[PDB]
């Protein structure tokens, strides 16, 4: 999303948009995991210290978009929010742990070539993907440096824990990954401003499916030189996205 | 910037 | 679902989009 190619048509039909019913506006990123269901980040929903507390009558879902601000007639979907949940130690107070939230949509989306669900990790998708070196992808309609017309892309390599944590200065948490290229390594690219909650994912070589590893969360800049984005693990709180969907369900 | 969703919404 | 993860305009029709081989090549 900071370069950032243009998508392809369909290449990411789980991607959600996030948008403002009133000043209409790009919100943030999300991922629909099911008929009835968007992941999006907590952040994007609460996040006090900006003043920011949306309840489900502010906002709207829209799937299956390719351009960021026009209306995609007979191919975007519209959607109305039934009902917010947000992780319960959802830390927005120091590091942005547990940034994950579930959308239960009022009525059930129609599936189409541009629109359908990434999976969930599994256990053993994520042992063998979540690895150093790894490249996973990232969407979004957000900033292209520190405004794009159409769906942005990035394949981003997963960095080693202490890389991570020598990055930066906040505490990084179990519950939380980084992607980026080092300094080093030629290539750049990043997520930035608009592109939260959007999905970071990969394709398993096991059975050729996408599977949706990472929440965009946070970054300090964008596409800074030896800062990386910073992800929430989405297997690790996949208890808890159970226990709320198998119950408000 | 954003075109215009329908009023159905 | 059982059918999540499959693009229809690219896995299941067996089409490959543009720079997913960059990410079956790290893996
Ligand atoms: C968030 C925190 C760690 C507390 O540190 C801060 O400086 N706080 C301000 C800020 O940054 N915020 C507040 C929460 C959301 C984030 C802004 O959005 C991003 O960093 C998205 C974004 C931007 C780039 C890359 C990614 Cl992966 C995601
Ligand atoms: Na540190
Ligand atoms: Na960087």
């Amino acid at each position: 999303i900071v370069e950032g190619s243009d998508a392809e048509i369909g290449m990411s039909p789980w991607q959600v948009m996030l948008f403002r019913k009133s000043p209409q506006e790009l919100l943030c990123g999300a991922s629909l995991i099911s008929d009835r269901w968007v992941l999006t980040a907590a952040h994007c929903l609460l996040y006090p210290p900006w003043d920011k507390n949306f309840t489900e009558n502010d906002l709207l879902v829209r799937i299956g978009k390719h351009s960021r601000t026009r209306y995609e007639r007979n191919i975007e979907k519209i959607s109305m929010l039934e009902k917010i949940y947000i992780h319960p130690r959802y830390n927005w107070r120091e590091n942005l742990d547990r940034d994950i939230a579930l959308m239960k949509l009022k009525k059930p989306v129609a599936f189409s070539d541009y629109i359908h669900p990434v999976c969930l990790p599994d256990r053993e998708t994520a042992a063998s993907l979540l690895q150093a070196g790894y490249k996973g992808r990232v969407t979004g309609w957000g900033n292209l440096k520190e405004q794009p017309s159409v769906l942005q892309v990035v394949n981003l390599p997963i960095v080693e824990r202490p890389v991570c944590k020598d990055s930066t200065r906040i505490r990084i948490t179990d519950n939380m990954f980084c992607a980026g290229y080092k300094p080093d390594e030629g290539k750049r690219g990043d997520a930035c401003e608009g592109d939260s909650g959007g999905p970071f994912v990969m394709k398993s070589p096991f059975n050729n499916r996408w599977y949706q590893m990472g929440i965009v969360s946070w970054g300090e800049g964008c596409d800074r030189d030896g800062k990386y984005g910073f992800y929430t693990h989405v297997f690790r709180l996949k208890k808890w996205i159970q226990k709320v969907i198998d119950q408000f369900g | 910037d954003f075109e215009e969703i329908p009023e159905e919404y | 679902e059982a059918d999540c993860g499959l693009r229809p305009l690219f896995e299941k029709k067996s089409l490959e989009d543009k720079t997913e081989r960059e990410l079956l090549e790290s893996y």
